[PDB]
């Protein structure tokens, strides 16, 4: 009778709420640092480009 | 061929064993032909041997250097230009060739 409101609409940040496992979804909060070792065959080389 | 006006761009140039810098040259040339390339400056040169060259246009090559400054002298076809760029510390530490 006296829950008041649940953390679904309560948590912060926008963050949505799921169950079964209990987690934060699609939050926006920070920043992530990433590195990424691209597949150079990715590169064109400069003078072909 | 031989070039009436000719210049030179370095952009974003890496020092490092590998061929880590690119420049743009620019020339106005008499006749189209194949023009050799070289790097005079002991301390820089260009992995390009030869490039054919038309009566105006523009070519890219690749270069390598350890300098950390691509401040060297380029020569297309015998004219020369001061090409010169604050070239950036490798990414990589190490890497597979001398």
């Amino acid at each position: 009778n006296n829950s008041g409101r649940p953390l679904q609409e309560t948590a912060p940040f926008g963050c949505k709420i799921e169950v079964e496992p209990l987690r934060a979804s699609n939050c926006a909060y920070g920043h992530i640092p990433i590195s990424i070792d691209i597949p150079d065959a990715a590169f064109v080389r400069s003078s072909e480009s | 061929p031989t070039i009436l006006e000719v210049s030179c761009t370095v952009a974003d140039c890496i020092y490092s064993a590998d061929f880590g810098g690119s420049l743009t040259l620019q020339y106005k040339a008499d006749r189209e032909g194949h023009c050799p390339v070289h790097s005079h400056s002991t301390t820089a040169v260009l992995k390009e041997a030869t490039t054919h060259v038309t009566a105006v246009g523009s070519i890219t090559l690749h270069f390598s250097t350890s300098s950390p400054q691509a401040n060297f002298i380029v020569s297309l076809c015998g004219k020369k230009t001061t090409c010169n760029a604050e070239c950036k510390p490798p990414a990589d530490h190490i890497i597979g060739e001398p």
